[PDB]
């Protein structure tokens, strides 16, 4: 689910980012390292019409915060805007069914190069080798039907 | 990475279609084979008198055939039904907007 | 000599031996619709018997897997 925001961030226009980096230097006002820690964030939110406890608040920095530093700076920020811009289970279910052509209860590397050549775009084998990295988080040589619902999660 | 997170993000989408599309043409699939079965199991009628009444008492005969064989499977169906909740239960033990306004 | 066979096949001949030419022409149309409505009903069944023999394979291996 974390690489469908940074998808998300690499797709926003330069004047998204012009004017996220307008906001994200005003948040940043009076900040010693120039980065939205707590104290900030919990003003903005205490301005926006909510309440929320120091620890409450240190969820939602630690939730996008790809640094340990308990803050937030400005590429965390853009992360932090899209991810507050899937499908069923049920449906995802029978859309396996699609890929497991030999009705096995997996897929496998073969089946998933398949439906790759079916779509019709330009295959590498780095798009293969990084599809089946990102799907197979066991590296068995194959993505059974949960690994299969987290590989598509938020997949439109 | 190897690949830029925009591009797995639209390979998992036209995977996605691809699969779709294949789920409806098997749906079309089905209906195809279900009309070619219906016209084997049930030939459309063609139409003296006794032999009129031996026939309304064949079909009579072959509606409880039909239904008692359908009812099979049915039952085979229904426990099925309740073998994949038992499975299923096994597995299971096992805002920006108003940021952007505010702030400009 | 069975009762409960005896009895099975009164219910045609009580359905059927009574009507005249044009009834029975009408009523074997209703029959044949209610033959071909029981077997499209049957073929459904077992499409969905075959998906889940699929569906239950599936769960298997996830229960084993996650062991
Ligand atoms: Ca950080
Ligand atoms: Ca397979
Ligand atoms: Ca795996």
């Amino acid at each position: 689910m974390d690489d469908i925001y940074k998808a998300a961030v690499e797709q926003l226009t330069e004047e998204q980012k012009n004017e996220f980096k307008a906001a994200f230097d005003i948040f940043v006002l009076g900040a010693e390292d120039g980065s939205i820690s707590t104290k900030e964030l919990g003003k903005v939110m205490r301005m926006l019409g909510q309440n929320p406890t120091p620890e409450e608040l240190q969820e939602m920095i630690d939730e996008v915060d790809e640094d340990g530093s308990g803050t937030v700076d400005f590429d965390e920020f853009l992360v932090m805007m899209v991810r507050s811009m899937g499908k069923s289970e049920e449906e995802l279910s029978d859309l396996f069914r699609m890929f497991d052509k030999n009705a096995d209860g997996y897929i496998d590397l073969e089946e998933l190069k398949i439906m790759l050549q079916a779509t019709g775009e330009t295959i590498t084998e780095d798009d293969i080798e990084e599809l089946m990295k990102d799907g197979d988080k066991n590296n068995d040589g194959r993505i059974d039907y949960d690994e299969f619902l987290e590989f598509m999660k938020g997949v439109e | 990475s190897k690949i830029s997170a925009s591009r797995k993000l639209q390979l998992k989408t036209l995977l996605l279609q691809i699969a779709k599309q294949e789920l409806e043409r098997e749906a079309e699939e089905r209906r195809g084979e279900k009309g070619r079965a219906l016209s084997t199991r049930a030939q459309p009628l063609e139409l003296g008198f006794a032999e009129l009444q031996d026939l309304a008492r064949q079909l009579h005969a072959r509606v409880d055939k039909v239904d008692e064989e359908r009812y099979d499977i049915e039952a085979k169906v229904t426990k099925n039904i309740t073998e994949i909740a038992d499975l299923t239960q096994k597995i299971f033990d096992l805002s920006a907007d108003a940021m952007m306004q505010a702030l400009l | 000599r069975e009762k409960k066979k005896i009895l099975a096949e009164r219910r045609k001949v009580l359905a059927i031996d009574h009507l005249n030419e044009d009834q029975l022409r009408e009523k074997a149309k209703e029959l044949w619709q209610s033959i071909y409505n029981l077997e499209a009903e049957k073929f459904d069944l077992q499409e969905k018997f075959k998906q889940q023999k699929y569906e239950i394979n599936v769960l298997r291996n996830r229960i084993n897997d996650n062991q």
